[PDB]
């Protein structure tokens, strides 16, 4: 019954309260889940370079290089900080 | 409690155009129920295309007049504790 649902997994930030990442905006998501049908919530920064979606089993920001999609390692939305470096094994290409 | 967070973008470029969140639905989860998504899964966890069918079941909680020919709609169905 509902609201344990709501406690399933990490609530996204707003995007006014995504600190030390620069201007952000929302751009089209397109990441999908397998589990479910939504796509990931995703903002684009720097002009459209940077990437960032939102990754709600680990409670933090994936970040991607919009060129390529590779792969940035994830931050934290409350202060910026990079929490994980990158790996190359990982990118979005194919969603971008 | 429960708040829908609507996004929307321009259909001929991309663009991101404006974002709104319903006002909070506590622990109510019908409005999802109305929509055909099911809970599990899906609360706090990606954003969904709004499609025709689902325009006249949001409009209610939005101040923005969804218009499905201009730009691409997606809604998310985000969860926190009390007010926020
Ligand atoms: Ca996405
Ligand atoms: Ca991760
Ligand atoms: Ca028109
Ligand atoms: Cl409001």
């Amino acid at each position: 019954g509902f609201k344990d649902y709501g406690h399933d997994y990490h609530p996204a930030p707003k995007t006014e309260n995504i600190k030390g990442l620069g201007d952000l905006k929302p751009g089209i998501p397109k990441t999908p889940k397998q589990n479910g049908g939504g796509k990931r919530k995703r903002w684009t920064g720097d002009k459209g370079r940077k990437i960032a979606e939102w990754d709600s089993q680990h409670g933090e920001l994936e970040g991607y290089r919009a060129s390529d999609g590779q792969h940035l390692g994830s931050f934290d939305p409350k202060t910026g900080n990079q929490l994980k470096g990158p790996d190359p094994k990982r990118n979005i290409k194919k969603y971008l | 409690g429960l708040k829908l967070d609507l996004t929307w973008f321009d259909k001929s470029t991309e663009d991101f155009k404006g974002e709104e969140y319903s006002k909070d639905f506590g622990d109510d989860g019908s409005v999802m129920e109305s929509l055909g998504v099911p809970f599990k899964d899906n609360v706090n966890n990606g954003c969904f295309d709004v499609i025709a069918e689902w325009v006249p079941l949001l409009q209610p909680y939005f101040n923005h007049q969804i218009d499905i020919s201009d730009n691409e709609y997606f809604v998310s169905f985000d969860y926190r504790d009390g007010d926020w």
